């Protein structure tokens, strides 16, 4: 399921912005 | 609502042409908790020793700004973040520098962030999640009038207050720009197909961002996930979202227009502006202005254990707050 895959992701916890 | 925004831009005007500065002294207030960290800097749960207030101070290291090229977008967040007032954003009460560092105190909202709620408890009802998205709306259309692009919408960055409502926080990529701007700034998961093909863009990544965050807020995952940057990117600009069954008839519509990457089509972005939102259906039981007053009774509270509480937030490495007797970046940060 997708909930799966996404808690098994590395990127459930605090993300962290962008830049250069 | 186009009165109050009239008046609106006459006061944030005034205040943006002459921003206050150096209203206060880190001595003024006792350091009790790291309630969150970033790159170049920490949130503080502090105490205003004359008046016995809890604050939340971001404490940026003026070096650590440099390094990562953020001199100009810090002097954006204060010199916005000082100029405006709305409900739902985190009120800057006293800013100042010290040698070392740049201080931003605002108003310190026990709720914690919304991205701990939302992961703990997996997903939000679309009743819970709208109750959030229609202050996001409101609060980009004060936002908006003033000519500020936000930037930064996420979770992480949306605090919640004693009573349930929204604080938007971080203004950091917060830009007073009258027509494009270029700079490549946000959260991967959050960014417009614009942002990331470098073609310049307006107010209306904004509006698609809060297409990430109803999806995320109502699924307990975003639309565009992947374990590296590059490939949230590539399914970003794929032009293809898949909603969960659960999602409603109308909330799939919503994000559609929402999510949508023809800036022509995408809500919040056409003649009608903010009322192609508004008055879409999902919304539909939105009382807005009684959710702009705060009269709308919250779907979830925090839990009262007292002032200064932090049981909201998580724990961090406490660390020293370190004054050099040197001052750093004099000339950078002499506006702030
Ligand atoms: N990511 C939100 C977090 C934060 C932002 C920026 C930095 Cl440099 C560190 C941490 C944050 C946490 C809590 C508050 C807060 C404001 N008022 N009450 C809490 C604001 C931002």
């Amino acid at each position: 399921t997708t909930y799966a895959d996404f808690i098994a992701s590395g990127r459930t916890g605090r993300r962290n912005a962008i830049h250069d | 609502v186009k009165e109050f925004l009239a008046k609106a831009k006459e006061d944030f005007l005034k205040k943006w042409e002459n921003p206050a500065q150096n209203t206060a002294h880190l001595d003024q207030f006792e350091r009790i908790k790291t309630l969150g960290t970033g790159s170049f800097g920490r949130v503080m749960l502090v105490k205003h020793m004359e008046t016995g207030n809890h604050y939340a101070m971001k404490i940026l290291d003026k070096q650590k700004v440099v390094k990562l090229k953020q001199i100009e977008h810090t002097l954006n967040e204060k010199r916005i973040l000082q100029a405006v007032n709305f409900p739902f954003l985190t009120k800057l009460e006293f800013s100042f520098k010290d040698n070392s560092n740049l201080y931003m105190v605002m108003e310190y909202a026990p709720g914690g962030e919304m991205f701990s709620h939302l992961r703990r408890i997996g997903r939000f009802s679309e009743p819970h999640a709208r109750f959030y998205a229609a202050q996001i709306v409101l609060t980009f259309e004060y936002l908006h009038s003033l000519d500020l692009i936000y930037r930064d919408l996420k979770p992480e960055n949306l605090m919640i207050d004693q009573q349930g409502y929204i604080k938007v926080t971080d203004f950091g990529f917060a830009k007073r720009v009258k027509g494009r701007t270029w700079t490549l700034c946000g959260t991967p998961e959050y960014l417009a197909p614009e942002i990331i093909l470098s073609k310049g863009y307006n107010k209306a990544v904004d509006w698609w961002a809060l297409g990430v965050l109803i999806y995320e807020m109502a699924a307990g995952y975003p639309p565009f996930f992947a374990d590296q940057p590059i490939q949230i990117y590539e399914k970003i600009v794929s032009g293809k979202v898949r909603f969960p069954s659960h999602f409603s008839s109308d909330l799939k519509d919503l994000l559609r227009n929402l999510l949508q990457v023809d800036l022509t089509k995408r809500f919040g972005n056409l003649k009608n502006g903010v009322n192609d939102i508004k008055n879409h259906k999902w919304f539909a039981t939105t009382d807005w202005i009684a959710i702009y007053q705060r009269k709308v009774e919250a779907p979830f509270i925090p839990k009262f254990k007292g002032p200064g509480d932090t049981s909201n937030f998580d724990d961090y490495e406490e660390e020293e707050i370190r004054v050099s007797i040197n001052e750093k970046c004099g000339k950078e940060f002499s506006e702030f």
